[PDB]
This record gives C-alpha cells, sequence and structure tokens, in this order.
C-alpha cells in the first residue's frame, strides 16, 4: 500500500476538492466527524482506502489533502462547514490578497511570500507516509492562483521529489462561467510550465460540464455546486481503482503506463455515463451496451472534440455497478463494427476494462440520479488537441495587441515569457497533429 | 477585509459623495446612527469593504472629507448622514480655491494636504488588506480638481501597490458658465490618465440631458443630476459590497476592463433610468433592461457608442430575476452588434447578478464600459480649451499662481495623445 | 476478440481486450527566476518613485 | 438577424450564396474573423472545425462536412472502396484502380499481377495515371510518376466508351449532390454533360482534346460545335438516348448514378454525420461519371468543392439556401432535388 497526496489549489481546486472528498467519505462510508464503523483495524492499517486517508489513535480518518488558496473565503467556508473536523488546520493553508486573475501574480509576486510554507505542509504528510507514489492536483487554468501558483508549485515538486508521479484535475476555462477575459493568458502560460512536470493530466472543460447539466439534469442555469458534483463523479470514478481492491489502475504509475505512451502528450479525454437527473419519474435503466455505447457520444465528454477525426493511443474503461465481463465485451464487438475508432499503427486497437460493482455513490440531495451501472472511458486521442487549437486561437487575437500584457509585465514578468509560452502551444498542437494524421 | 478608503473633495466631490453614503448606508441597512437595522446577513458579509466597526456594534464610513471651504462641510455635517461620518476625518482650509487649479495644486492646496495624508494614513493603518482608494470629485473647478489630483498623486508615493480608483465629474458649458473650466479639466485629465487606474467618467453634459429629455424635468437641479449620479455609484461599487464572483475588488475590476494602462476612462449606464421621489410602477422585464442600459440615452457619458467600439464591458443585473433570461440577453445582445465589440479582445463582456434591488426598484442594471467612443469627450474639452489657450486667455489667474504655460501646453498634448490611442484601437482589426 | 489478463476478486475484476495487434529546473535556477522578477518590480516601482520625486 | 462570414473569396458557388443571403435582409455579412456567426462558409484548406460550436447564444452551421476528403481526394476514394465491406473490392460501378507512390501504402506489385493477365490475355490494356497521361505501357507510366513527385492512382480506362452521334464524341456526366445537416442526400434535377468536340480517336493517345472532357482543356484547343460550351444538358441528352437508344436517360442512366451517390455517402455516413455535434455541416459535392457503350454507369471523382455550370449556377444556389440553410435558420413569412433514400428489407 503506497499513499498518495491531494492538492487542491484556488478557488476551483478546493471547491472541487470539497466535492470530491465529501463523495469519498460518502464512498467508503465516513462520516463528518471522520469516524469509520466499518474499519476493524483501528489506529492503522494498509487497506486500499488507506492510499488517501490516514488514522488516528482516537479512530479517526483524515485525508491526505492540503488546501491552498491565496484569499481567505473560500477555505474559510471548509473550515467551518460540515466536513470542518475531518481535517487538521495545519492542511488548509490561505493568504490574505489574491492572485487577482493574474498567472504572473500568482506564480512570481504571490508564489514566492507563500511557496515555502506549502512545502513545508505536503512534508509534514509525507512523513506519515510508508511509501508515498505522488500527488494528484486539483486546479483551474484560468484563476491567478489557479495557474500561476500551481505552476510554481509543480516545478517545486519534480526538484523534492524526483522519482515521484504527479497527476492533474485541471478547469479549463468556458466564457458561460468565466470570472476574467484573461483565462487564455494564464491556460496557456501555466500549461507550458507544467508540462514537463506532470505525468498525465485530466482536462476538465466547463462549457461541457455546463451543457451537460443542463441538458440531462435539466439545470436551468449551472451553478458550481451543480458542476461540482457532477465533477467529483467523473473524479472518483477514476480513482477509485486507487482507493479499492482491483488489478487495474491500482498505482499512478499504471496511469502513465496504460494512458500515456508518449509524454507530452498525457492529455487523455474523459467520457462520463450515464447523467441521470434525480427528478426524473420515470427511468428506463439503461444496458451496458447503450452506457458503453454513449462513451463515443462527445455530448458525454468532459472536452467537446470529434474522436472520430482522431487517432488513439489507448482507451480503458471504467464501469460502475452491475456488469459483468460477457456484456462488454458484446457491446465493444457491436461498438467497433457502428462506429469510427482508428487506433495508431504502433498501438494495439483494445481496451482495459475496470468492474467495481459497487454501483456509484450519489451526494443525497444532489441532481444526480441513483443508477445501476455506469462507466467513465479514458481514452487519449489526439482529437483532444481540438481546445488547445481554441485557446491558441485566443491568445492570438489578444496577444497580437498585446492586450493586458502590461498587467504581467507589471509583476516582474517579461513579455517574452508569452512567446516562448506559446512556441511551447504550437509545438504541441504539432505534435498530436503528427501522430494523428496522414496526408 | 479588503478595505477601500473614500475620499471626497470639493463642492462636487463632497455632494456626491454624500448622496453615495446615504444610498449605500440605506443598502447596507445602517442608519443615521451607524446601527445596523436590517434584515439580511447578505447585507453584512462585506459591510467591512467601506464600513469600519465600532464600540457598540457601530458602522463608519472609511470616508475622508476634504475641502479648500467650510461651507459644503458644514452641509454635509448637518444633512441627513452627516453623523455618521467619523468628525476627525473632517479636513477643511478656510480659503477656497476660486475655480482655479493651480490654486488647488500648488498654492493653497498644498498647505492642506499633508493633514489629509495623516487622516488617510491611520485610517490605512487600521485595515486588515487595504485594497485602495477611490475619489469622487469634480474636474472643473479647482478644490476637487487641482487638490483632488495633488492628493491621487501623493497617495500613490505613499501606496504605490494600491489600486487608485476615481468618479470624476466632467464639465460641461450646458450646466456651468464658468469659462476657466477647460483649463481645469484638461490639466485634471492630465494627472488621470498618468495615476488612477479606473475612472469613472460623469459627464454633467449627459446627466442634464437625460434629465430634461428623458425625465421631462424643465429645471434640472443639482439634486436631479446627483440622484443620476448616486444611482450609478450604487451600480458600479455593487460587486464590491456583495457577495460575489465578477469583479468583487479593485484589482479585478482593472485587470478585467483595461487591456491598456491609459486606457481605464469608464462610461457609466443605467436602466431603468427614474427621476427623485416619483414612483416606477412596473418592473422591467430583464429584456428591457438589458437593451435599455446599453442605450445611449442611459449613458452617464455624453458620448455615442454607436461611433466607437466597446474594449470591454461589465454589466450587473440587481434584483430577483431569472439569470437564464440575464444570459441570453446579454449574450444576445453581443451577437445582434458584435462589430461594436472588439473581436481581438474575446468573450470581452462579462455579467453578473446580485439578489439585492436598490431601493426604490424590484429589477435594475448598471452598465461600466470601457468604449473607444469616450474620445468624444475628451475632444470636446479639448476644443473648448483650445478656443481660449490659442490666446492665451484667462492664463493669468495661473501664471498669477506659479505656473508657466509650458504645463498647459504639455496636458492638451497628452490628453490629444489619448485621444489618438482611443482612435488606434477603435480603428485595430485581428 | 481475445480476452486476457483476467482479475477477479470481492469488489470487482478487470481484464484486457485486444481487437488487433500494432503493425528539468534545480531548486537554484528556480529561486533565481523568481528574484530576477522581483528585482524587475523594485525596478519598474523605483522609476515610479523617482518619477513622483521629479 | 442571422449573420455569415467568408472565407473562400474564390468559390464561384458561395460568391452566389452570399448575394441571395444579403438580398433577403434578414443575413447580414461580418468580418471573416468575427467569430460570432450563425454561419461559416469555409476555406478550402485547414478549415478550422475544432473552433466551430463553441459560440454559446449561436447554433452555427458551415458548408463542409469535416472527413469528406476521404471521398474526394483520388487516392483516399480508391482505399476507401477497397477497405469499406459496404462498397468492397466486388464493387462493379468502380473502375478497377491501383494507388502508387514515387520512391523519393504503395501497391505497384498488385498493380502489374492485373497487367500481366491482360497481355496474358491480349484484350484490352489501356490504364491511365491519376498533368495526365494515358498509356497501354507500364513503365511509360510508373517512370511517369516517380519523375512527378506526388502519390498517384493507375485506374483501368474505359475504351468502350458511350459516343454521341453526329460526332462520334465522348462525355462525363457531371451530378450536383447536396447533403444538408440531417443527411438528407438531394441530388439536383439538373445535370450536365461535358462533351468532348473531336472524334474519339481511338489508336492514337497524345491528341488528348478526344480523350478528356475537361470544360479548359477542351477550351484551350472545334469548341461550340454541336453545343453551347461543350455543355450538353439533359432535356437534350434524353431526347437523343430516345431517338437514338430507344430508352431514357432515368432508366438506362440516372438509377445507377443515384444508387452510386447513395452507396459512396452512406458508406462515409458514421465518420463525417454531424447528428450529435455541437456544430453542423452540409456540403455540395459534384460527382463525375464516364458511361460505357452498354449504358454501364462508371464512377470517376468525387468533387467536395465543384463549380457549377453558368446557366445553372442561380437555380442550384436558390436550392443550396432553400434547403442547407433556411432549413437550419428560418425565415419570415417547384422542388429542384430529388431525395435520395431507400430502405428495402432484407
Ligand atoms: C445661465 N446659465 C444657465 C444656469 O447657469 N442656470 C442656473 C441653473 O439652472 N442651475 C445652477 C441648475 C442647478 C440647481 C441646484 C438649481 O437649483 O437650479 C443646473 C445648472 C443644474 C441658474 C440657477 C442660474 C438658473 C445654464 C443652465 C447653465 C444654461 C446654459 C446654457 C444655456 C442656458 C442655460
Ligand atoms: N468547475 C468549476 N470551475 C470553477 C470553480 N470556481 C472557479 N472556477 C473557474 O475557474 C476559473 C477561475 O479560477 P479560480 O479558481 O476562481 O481562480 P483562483 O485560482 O482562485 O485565482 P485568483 O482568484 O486569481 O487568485 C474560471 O474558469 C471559473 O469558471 C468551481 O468551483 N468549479
Ligand atoms: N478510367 C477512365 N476511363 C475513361 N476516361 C477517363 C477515365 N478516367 C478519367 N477519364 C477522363 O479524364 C477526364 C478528367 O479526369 P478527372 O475528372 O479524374 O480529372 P479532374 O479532377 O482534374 C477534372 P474534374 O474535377 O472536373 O472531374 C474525365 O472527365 C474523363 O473524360
Ligand atoms: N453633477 C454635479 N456637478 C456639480 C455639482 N456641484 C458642482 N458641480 C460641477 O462641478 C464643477 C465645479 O466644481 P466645484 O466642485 O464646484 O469646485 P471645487 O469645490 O473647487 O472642487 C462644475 O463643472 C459644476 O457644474 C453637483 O452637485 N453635481
Ligand atoms: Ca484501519
Ligand atoms: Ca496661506
Ligand atoms: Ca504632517
Ligand atoms: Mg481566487
Ligand atoms: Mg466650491
Amino acid at each position: 500500500m503506497r499513499e498518495c497526496i491531494s492538492i487542491h489549489v484556488g478557488q476551483a481546486g478546493v471547491q472541487i476538492g470539497n466535492a470530491c472528498w465529501e463523495l469519498y467519505c460518502l464512498e467508503h462510508g465516513i462520516q463528518p466527524d471522520g469516524q469509520m464503523p466499518s474499519d476493524k483495524t483501528i489506529g492503522g492499517g494498509d487497506d486500499s482506502f488507506n492510499t488517501f486517508f490516514s488514522e488516528t489513535g482516537a479512530g479517526k480518518h483524515v485525508p491526505r489533502a492540503v488546501f491552498v488558496d491565496l484569499e481567505p473565503t473560500v477555505i474559510d467556508e471548509v473550515r467551518t462547514g460540515t466536513y470542518r473536523q475531518l481535517f487538521h488546520p495545519e492542511q488548509l493553508i490561505t493568504g490574505k490578497e489574491d492572485a487577482a486573475n493574474n498567472y504572473a501574480r500568482g506564480h512570481y509576486t504571490i508564489g514566492k511570500e507563500i511557496i515555502d510554507l506549502v512545502l513545508d505542509r505536503i512534508r509534514k504528510l509525507a512523513d506519515q507516509c510508508t511509501g508515498l507514489q505522488g500527488f494528484l492536483v486539483f486546479h483551474s487554468f484560468g484563476g491567478g492562483t489557479g495557474s500561476g501558483f500551481t505552476s510554481l508549485l509543480m516545478e517545486r515538486l519534480s526538484v523534492d521529489y524526483g522519482k515521484k508521479s504527479k497527476l492533474e484535475f485541471s478547469i479549463y476555462p468556458a466564457p458561460q462561467v468565466s470570472t476574467a477575459v484573461v483565462e487564455p493568458y494564464n491556460s496557456i502560460l501555466t500549461t507550458h510550465t507544467t508540462l514537463e512536470h506532470s505525468d498525465c493530466a485530466f482536462m476538465v472543460d466547463n462549457e461541457a460540464i455546463y451543457d451537460i447539466c443542463r441538458r440531462n439534469l435539466d439545470i436551468e442555469r449551472p451553478t458550481y455546486t451543480n458542476l461540482n458534483r457532477l465533477i467529483s463523479q467523473i473524479v472518483s470514478s477514476i480513482t477509485a481503482s486507487l482507493r479499492f481492491d482491483g488489478a487495474l489502475n491500482v498505482d499512478l504509475t499504471e496511469f502513465q503506463t496504460n494512458l500515456v505512451p508518449y509524454p507530452r502528450i498525457h492529455f487523455p479525454l474523459a467520457t462520463y455515463a450515464p447523467v441521470i437527473s434525480a427528478e426524473k419519474a420515470y427511468h428506463e435503466q439503461l444496458s451496458v451496451a447503450e452506457i458503453t455505447n454513449a462513451c463515443f457520444e462527445p455530448a458525454n465528454q468532459m472536452v467537446k472534440c470529434d474522436p472520430r477525426h482522431g487517432k488513439y493511443m489507448a482507451c480503458c474503461l471504467l464501469y460502475r455497478g452491475d456488469v459483468v465481463p460477457k456484456d462488454v465485451n458484446a457491446a465493444i464487438a457491436t461498438i467497433k463494427t457502428k462506429r469510427s475508432i482508428q487506433f495508431v499503427d504502433w498501438c494495439p486497437t483494445g481496451f482495459k476494462v475496470g468492474i467495481n460493482y459497487q454501483p456509484p455513490t450519489v451526494v443525497p440531495g444532489g441532481d444526480l440520479a441513483k443508477v445501476q451501472r455506469a462507466v467513465c472511458m479514458l481514452s487519449n486521442t489526439t482529437a483532444i488537441a481540438e481546445a488547445w487549437a481554441r485557446l491558441d486561437h485566443k491568445f492570438d487575437l489578444m496577444y497580437a495587441k498585446r492586450a493586458f500584457v502590461h498587467w504581467y509585465v507589471g509583476e516582474g514578468m517579461e513579455e517574452g515569457e508569452f512567446s516562448e509560452a506559446r512556441e511551447d502551444m504550437a509545438a504541441l498542437e504539432k505534435d498530436y497533429e503528427e501522430v494523428g494524421v496522414d496526408s | 477585509m479588503r478595505e477601500i478608503v473614500h475620499i471626497q473633495a470639493g463642492q462636487c466631490g463632497n455632494q456626491i459623495g454624500a448622496k453615495f453614503w446615504e444610498v449605500i448606508s440605506d443598502e447596507h441597512g445602517i442608519d443615521p446612527t451607524g446601527s445596523y437595522h436590517g434584515d439580511s446577513d447578505l447585507q453584512l458579509e462585506r459591510i467591512n469593504v467601506y464600513y469600519n466597526e465600532a464600540a457598540g456594534n457601530k458602522y463608519v464610513p472609511r470616508a475622508i472629507l476634504v475641502d479648500l471651504e467650510p461651507g459644503t462641510m458644514d452641509s454635509v455635517r448637518s444633512g441627513p448622514f452627516g453623523q455618521i461620518f467619523r468628525p476627525d476625518n473632517f479636513v477643511f482650509g478656510q480659503s477656497g480655491a476660486g475655480n482655479n487649479w493651480a490654486k488647488g495644486h500648488y498654492t493653497e492646496g498644498a498647505e492642506l494636504v499633508d493633514s489629509v495624508l495623516d487622516v488617510v494614513r491611520k485610517e490605512s493603518e487600521s485595515c486588515d488588506c487595504l485594497q485602495g482608494f477611490q475619489l469622487t470629485h469634480s474636474l472643473g473647478g479647482g478644490t476637487g480638481s487641482g487638490m483632488g489630483t495633488l492628493l491621487i498623486s501623493k497617495i500613490r508615493e505613499e501606496y504605490p501597490d494600491r489600486i487608485m480608483n476615481t468618479f470624476s465629474v466632467v464639465p460641461s458649458p450646458k450646466v456651468s458658465d464658468t469659462v476657466v473650466e477647460p483649463y481645469n479639466a484638461t490639466l485634471s485629465v492630465h494627472q488621470l490618465v498618468e495615476n488612477t487606474d479606473e475612472t469613472y467618467c460623469i459627464d454633467n453634459e449627459a446627466l442634464y440631458d437625460i434629465c430634461f429629455r428623458t425625465l421631462k424635468l424643465t429645471t434640472p437641479t443639482y439634486g436631479d443630476l446627483n440622484h443620476l449620479v448616486s444611482a450609478t455609484m450604487s451600480g458600479v461599487t455593487t460587486c464590491l459590497r456583495f457577495p460575489g464572483q465578477l469583479n468583487a475588488d479593485l484589482r479585478k475590476l482593472a485587470v478585467n476592463m483595461v487591456p491598456f494602462p491609459r486606457l481605464h476612462f469608464f462610461m457609466p449606464g443605467f436602466a431603468p433610468l427614474t427621476s427623485r421621489g416619483s414612483q416606477q410602477y412596473r418592473a422591467l422585464t430583464v429584456p428591457e433592461l438589458t437593451q435599455q442600459m446599453f442605450d445611449a440615452k442611459n449613458m452617464m457619458a455624453a458620448c455615442d457608442p454607436r461611433h466607437g467600439r466597446y474594449l470591454t464591458v461589465a454589466a450587473v443585473f440587481r434584483g430577483r430575476m431569472s439569470m437564464k433570461e440575464v444570459d441570453e440577453q446579454m449574450l444576445n445582445v453581443q451577437n445582434k452588434n458584435s462589430s461594436y465589440f472588439v473581436e481581438w479582445i474575446p468573450n470581452n463582456v462579462k455579467t453578473a447578478v446580485c439578489d439585492i434591488p436598490p431601493r426604490g426598484l424590484k429589477m435594475s442594471a448598471t452598465f461600466i464600459g470601457n468604449s473607444t467612443a469616450i474620445q468624444e469627450l475628451f475632444k470636446r474639452i479639448s476644443e473648448q480649451f483650445t478656443a481660449m489657450f490659442r490666446r492665451k486667455a484667462f492664463l493669468h489667474w495661473y501664471t498669477g499662481e506659479g505656473m508657466d504655460e509650458m504645463e498647459f501646453t504639455e496636458a492638451e498634448s497628452n490628453m490629444n495623445d489619448l485621444v489618438s490611442e482611443y482612435q488606434q484601437y477603435q480603428d485595430a482589426t485581428a | 476478440m481475445e480476452v486476457i489478463e483476467l482479475n477477479k476478486c470481492t469488489s470487482g475484476q478487470s481484464f484486457e481486450v485486444i481487437l488487433k495487434p500494432p503493425s528539468d529546473p534545480s531548486l537554484e535556477e528556480i529561486q533565481k527566476k523568481l528574484e530576477a522578477a522581483e528585482e524587475r518590480r523594485k525596478y519598474q516601482e523605483a522609476e515610479l518613485l523617482k518619477h513622483l520625486a521629479e | 438577424m442571422y449573420t455569415f462570414v467568408v472565407r473562400d473569396e474564390n468559390s464561384s458557388v458561395y460568391a452566389e450564396v452570399s448575394r441571395l443571403l444579403l438580398a433577403t435582409g434578414q443575413w447580414k455579412r461580418l468580418r471573416k474573423d468575427n467569430p460570432r456567426f450563425n454561419l461559416m462558409l469555409g476555406e478550402r484548406n485547414r478549415l478550422p472545425f475544432g473552433r466551430l460550436g463553441h459560440e454559446p447564444g449561436l447554433v452555427q452551421l458551415v458548408n463542409y462536412y469535416r472527413g469528406a476528403d476521404k471521398l474526394c481526394r483520388k487516392a483516399s476514394l480508391v482505399k476507401l472502396i477497397k477497405t469499406s465491406p459496404e462498397l468492397s473490392e466486388s464493387c462493379t460501378w468502380f473502375p478497377e484502380s491501383y494507388v502508387i507512390y514515387p520512391t523519393n501504402t504503395d501497391e505497384r506489385e498488385v498493380f502489374l499481377a492485373a497487367y500481366n493477365r491482360r497481355r496474358e490475355g491480349r484484350e484490352g490494356n489501356v490504364w491511365i495515371a491519376k498533368g495526365i497521361l494515358i498509356s497501354s505501357e507500364a513503365s511509360e507510366l510508373l517512370d511517369f510518376i516517380d519523375e512527378q513527385g506526388q502519390v498517384h492512382v493507375i485506374q483501368k480506362y474505359l475504351e468502350k466508351p458511350l459516343l454521341l452521334e453526329p460526332g462520334h464524341r465522348k462525355f462525363d456526366i457531371r451530378s450536383w449532390v447536396l447533403v444538408d445537416h440531417l443527411y438528407n442526400i438531394y441530388l439536383y434535377r439538373e445535370g450536365v454533360l461535358r462533351t468532348s468536340s473531336e472524334p474519339y480517336n481511338s489508336a492514337n493517345f497524345q491528341d488528348k482534346t478526344c480523350h478528356l472532357t475537361n470544360h479548359c482543356i477542351q477550351k484551350e484547343y472545334n469548341y461550340g460545335r454541336y453545343e453551347e460550351g461543350n455543355e450538353m444538358f439533359f432535356e437534350e441528352f434524353n431526347q437523343y438516348l430516345m431517338d437514338a437508344l430507344n430508352t431514357t436517360l432515368e432508366n438506362s442512366i440516372l438509377l445507377q448514378i443515384k444508387h452510386i451517390i447513395r452507396s459512396c455517402l452512406m458508406c462515409i455516413e458514421p465518420a463525417i454525420s454531424t447528428k450529435h455535434l455541437h456544430y453542423q455541416s452540409f456540403q455540395l459535392f459534384g460527382f463525375d461519371f464516364m458511361v460505357d457503350e452498354e449504358l454501364k454507369v462508371w464512377l470517376i471523382e468525387v468533387n467536395g468543392a465543384p463549380a457549377c455550370a453558368q446557366k445553372l449556377y442561380a437555380e442550384l444556389c436558390q436550392g443550396i439556401v432553400d434547403v442547407a440553410i433556411s432549413s437550419v435558420f428560418p425565415l419570415a413569412d417547384t422542388s429542384i432535388f430529388i431525395k435520395l433514400h431507400h430502405h428495402h428489407h432484407h
């Protein structure tokens, strides 16, 4: 058993962390006070859930988590909310003033005066770890803290923990719920800076999630709370193999092996089904074939893009609920004949399958209906580069006029860091195109 | 917790400044004594942005009141919310500035400014985390204009990493016949371009025309003009004072609104336009608000927005309404008039919704627009300036206080540079 | 077609199905980068204070 | 007010559609990089399909189907037919064809396999390359291919074309097909024969004003003799099939054409359909057919950005607007197309 530390950075990172640990707690029957009736090794152990929780003699299970925000409002909500007791005060780190939507202010200006403290609070978790594998990091691409401080933090964990794996959960900016017009700038900056330091990153476009909520949960205007509950189910789905017994994706290293042959191309697409509104009076339970087939609908992806026009390098299916291999194999047989699924030549056309029999747990009074069976496909497809293209085009439009750049120069960043970050993305979109297209 | 220090200067500054404290103090349920009597915790969550707390759970505006004559400050002191302001924050001279920028900036004002800074300093030091300063003043007189700009320069010296914001009333000959206003205002604009981060241009041309043409007031008074100012100020500060996501502090607003450090002069608008007293019986639908807040006739700066392009926009809807319908309408204005929004700043329109409406209304909308059409404002001032300056007329009042003609020439040039930069981006394209 | 690495347990099972075969900055360099940015902010601030002083 | 942008200046067809849209006074044109359009009329290359359908508040439609290039490049078309079981190598309406590269994948050896059973049957053995040359002699083409640089196609040449009289002439048929956003397949009722003007010279292959029926290669070498611009339309060609062959256009040719069109597009429907997508596509294709003396129809090529013929621009472009666009974006307040559908039960 090897432990994992979750780092949640900025409002989006924190709020989504909140949502994930609430769900993790309900999944493993851990209560708000930290007590776990089902756990019989009081005060310790090396069960699979202990990858995410440490224990005390008083019988208390505490996240291997650190929340950091440069302003305090959001982490205060954690400190006074339903899960207040679960966390130790030293795990919740806040500043006085925030990064004001500026990567440079978050990286260079405010980053400096707080990086050493955060590394120290992380080190206090790593020294309760018999065999740490590495970290899961949660942040927004578009916030000042989320982008600027995260990339600094990533650089430092590479140095103080070189042999350790780092996974990201990253919120890609959408105008329907964004709060800054500079989100493209921050997004490119932080991507450039974090790319060598990250082993595997799962992007979630707030646009995709927002629409899934309108379309499938009948929510007139989704809030972060709606979005985050949905996101937390996808995350939970992804991490389930680290927290439960199984033989697939049992460690962070395996995510890289199973999902990322070419290191820079480390952005797998997540697709999830079924998402069903809790208010739906009558619901016909969806079969294995049907929800597997929904995994190849763009409408169900975390990023809208079209995988028919790219190539796959890998694909895992992660099932929760009443599912057996026989049904999965038949579903995959019909689906291959019906759909456009082209792998790269240097990869086998196949799927690694993971079934966990426990059906998905939903938050009571949440918007999601309980379902008999659900699935989350993770596919490394060059189609995801469409999201890079979009973000780069917007960056080009603004940067051609130097709009807003003075705000970054004013924090000590050099203008040339902009074009260098943009060169790195140009090469990135180039790498995706070589891999994915022929003539 | 992110405190703002407010300063109000000169007759105009203090008149609108007082009205602002009346209006917001009522939105946050504070009464003339300074006691909370509201019935919502939304009212108090961010009360420390503008009020200090005091013994007996007392709220006290973080407000410095400045003038070179006593007159108006005795009118502040014995108006409705007069008692609420902290008495040692009244800083006043005796002489007045005689509508003369130079006196306010270089002679009479320099004597007073140190005492205002002492009061600013005492207010800055009890602040958990000071975000910056907002100044209310006119640009056409001597104190708010000349001394006000002096203050700004000095505050930036002591707090160079805090945000500076002004609500600056621009003069118009439709409202004042004092002949040197264009001088005073060109000299102030010079200061403003260099040393503020955000300026709300509140044009007395526009406020008068709104009162006359739209509110059908045949003899608008300063009371009527100020009712419009206070509603706009209430609206443009909503996101700072209530819980919220977008433009919730001065720095974040600035980053969203100012693509180029010099182009930080904003056009505010309001819907629905009301005259004081008379009630408004129909609530507006969300479409009417949207169409109106973007109407030229609802702008507090007398510029035609169809003559420019919007660099950035912030919209704030107040009241109980469908966010779905607001997003739809906000999206429909941009998609139906997309050529008026610069295409090289994607998604440049940002929209917030606060559940508390302003007193007297079920629904309202405030618009803040950084548009290239504001150049019309600076050209107008510049035309009036040049007509006098080219014969050196009225200059002896300024040269008599130590100034050189050079200083006028530099100022005219800087304001003409400003105007051409607006033009540059008006014409730009991807 | 071909199922492999079948693993079963009380919680679930996993396997692979195959339809077709084939055919770094130092602590130092960081503290530097941050420190240069800070000097750049100090210079920018000093120039302004120089200007305010004139 | 719907809005649109134009990103191919050189398109005969969409020039006309702009004009028709503007003229409704319910469409406003935007500058080419303004992202807030209902409709894009796109460039021919590196069209940014990846930036479509992410402007909230706007239903977005484009005049190309991403992926349709697989139909419309000779290389890919040939590949698509062999490889796709719905089409297959059995396929009897496409000329036996082969992809060949220079030596600067390939199936050169497999080309020879057939070349040396026609030289071991002494029958017809004329082939065609893809700048384009016909020869009986393999290496005169193979050495022609390596000496040109690009990837090419070798295709059995059709020695026994149907010939028009008077003239002993050759021709191809060009049909215009509109596929809308619902994947309705609409065949425009007017098509056109693109005739040769100079008797089909069998035993000589250099004098190519007779073997190639391209409007441009006839002009620049008897142009205008039997019909305007070497263009025979359908009333005429039908009438001639009646008089001279006792049949109709519908029966002898058009059924094969409809069949061939349906099969090509149904084949790729799963790969390109925009049915569940966040943006919507339509596209005008031009299919090019040969007819042999037996009245057997053969598919020559598919064009992804076809031009119309002068007389027909008006009617076609109106019809593109009617069915492709105003179906997605209705106005306030005689069908020139034949819809291709067929659900046989087996
Ligand atoms: C003689 N100038 C007029 C004026 O000053 N009028 C004054 C005026 O209207 N004043 C001062 C108002 C203000 C108050 C408080 C009031 O109580 O009236 C206006 C300007 C808002 C006044 C008091 C002399 C009648 C003025 C309105 C500027 C004007 C300008 C151009 C063409 C015609 C009239
Ligand atoms: N899905 C989701 N997105 C969020 C949430 N909170 C903020 N965002 C998004 O993240 C981006 C804004 O970043 P934030 O996380 O607010 O920024 P921050 O990290 O707090 O940075 P500063 O405030 O600049 O210090 C925008 O695209 C928002 O839509 C959240 O709870 N869920
Ligand atoms: N296998 C074959 N048998 C007989 N004739 C053929 C043939 N392949 C091509 N041709 C003739 O050559 C002409 C031109 O070939 P093709 O149409 O492939 O080139 P192209 O793409 O440059 C013109 P377009 O795009 O309008 O079809 C055809 O119209 C036809 O007359
Ligand atoms: N809108 C408005 N404008 C005012 C008011 N009082 C004065 N003005 C205008 O302000 C300018 C005169 O400045 P004033 O503030 O009186 O001079 P100061 O006291 O020396 O700063 C002229 O343009 C006047 O029209 C007011 O209460 N409201
Ligand atoms: Ca235990
Ligand atoms: Ca004196
Ligand atoms: Ca002193
Ligand atoms: Mg934040
Ligand atoms: Mg006065």
